[PDB]
């Protein structure tokens, strides 16, 4: 209800509290990539040099 | 479109935007500031804009005694904006 | 035979689309009810109809 | 007030929401002989009878005086001016102990 002359104003007041979840980092994995692909094998890491 | 590709359509289409744009201007136009944290309290257009002018240090005796002067500056400005636009959308249609 | 590419793919392409469906979402929907202006159209001089 | 979480951390803000809101008429300013008084820090309001002079996020009505309204103007170019007495501690007591 709005007019030129009339404001509402509270005559009291509810204290709440709220959550806010942010994630701040990861799982730190480090793969190395020779292993990966070729395997414990030196013939397959000759065509990847 | 027919090779393999297809656009999925918003989730609230424009006239939801624009019903929800609608509701925040009403929202700052009669209820100021107080809407948007916790119960919409009325407050006349003139005070609203004495508080304002109250927040940027200049006191409310400024704006009540040249308020003519206030609304004939805020029409003017916003009737002018359609001029300065439609005379850009750099940044939307970029994207697109 | 190629693999599982298809389904990263896709799941890509998802992920971003539901991505912009919150975002606009987000950006939009800041209140919990909606307001109306009243009938009667005046603010001390202020032209808000435009 | 921050607290941990498993690659995360979690806020518990605390937060002032206003209730039990009435409504109240206001007025931009009082008037007394061609002299306009401004609230210094609140909102002027009504009972019905005569107004008062309380803050704006909460309900605390006081008398208007002096003291919490300073002088700008002339009560002409404020639209919306109200008639009103405000109150001098300085004229009854000098008028009382001469
Ligand atoms: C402001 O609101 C609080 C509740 O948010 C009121 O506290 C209640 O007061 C009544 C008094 O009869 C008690 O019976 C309740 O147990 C109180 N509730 C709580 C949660 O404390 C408070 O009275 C209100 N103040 C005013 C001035 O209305
Ligand atoms: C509004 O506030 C006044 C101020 O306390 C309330 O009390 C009135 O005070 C005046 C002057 O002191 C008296 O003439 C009235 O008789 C008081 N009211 C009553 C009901 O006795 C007043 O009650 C509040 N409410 C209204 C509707 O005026
Ligand atoms: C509020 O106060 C003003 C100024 O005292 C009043 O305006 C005067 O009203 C009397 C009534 O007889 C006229 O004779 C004067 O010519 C008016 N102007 C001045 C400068 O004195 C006004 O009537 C009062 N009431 C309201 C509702 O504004
Ligand atoms: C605006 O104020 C004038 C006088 O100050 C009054 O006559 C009019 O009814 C007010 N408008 C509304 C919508 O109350
Ligand atoms: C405010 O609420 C009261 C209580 O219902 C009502 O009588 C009044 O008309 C409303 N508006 C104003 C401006 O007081």
């Amino acid at each position: 209800a709005y007019s030129n002359n009339s404001i509402a104003i509270p005559t009291n007041f509810t204290i709440s509290v709220t959550t806010e979840i942010l994630p701040v980092s990861m799982t730190k994995t480090s793969v190395d990539c020779t292993m990966y692909i070729c395997g414990d094998s030196t013939e397959c890491s000759n065509l990847l040099l | 479109k027919f090779n393999g590709l297809t656009v999925l359509p918003p989730l609230l289409t424009d006239e939801m935007i624009a019903q929800y744009t609608s509701a925040l201007l009403a929202g700052t136009i009669t209820s100021g500031w107080t809407f948007g944290a916790g119960p919409a309290l009325q407050i006349p257009f003139p005070m609203q804009m004495a508080y304002r002018f109250n927040g940027i240090g200049v006191t409310q005796n400024v704006l009540y005694e040249n308020q003519k002067l206030i609304a004939n500056q805020f029409n003017s400005a916003i009737g002018k904006i359609q001029d300065s636009l439609s005379s850009a959308l750099g940044k939307l249609q970029d994207v697109v | 035979q190629y693999g599982s590419f298809c389904t990263q793919l896709n799941r890509a392409l998802t992920g971003i689309a539901v991505e912009q469906d919150k975002n606009t979402q987000e950006v939009f929907a800041q209140v919990k009810q909606i307001y109306k202006t009243p009938p009667i159209k005046d603010f001390g001089g202020f032209n808000f109809s435009q | 007030f921050p607290q941990s979480a498993p690659h995360g951390v979690v806020f518990l803000h605390v937060t002032y929401v206003p209730a039990q809101e009435k409504n109240f008429t206001t007025a931009p300013a009082i008037c007394h002989d061609g002299k306009a008084h401004f609230p210094r820090e609140g909102v002027f309001v009504s009972n019905g009878t005569h107004w008062f002079v309380t803050q704006r996020n909460f309900y605390e009505p006081q008398i208007i005086t002096t003291d919490n309204t300073f002088v700008s103007g002339n009560c002409d170019v404020v639209i919306g001016i109200v008639n009103n007495t405000v109150y001098d501690p300085l004229q009854p007591e000098l008028d009382s102990f001469k």
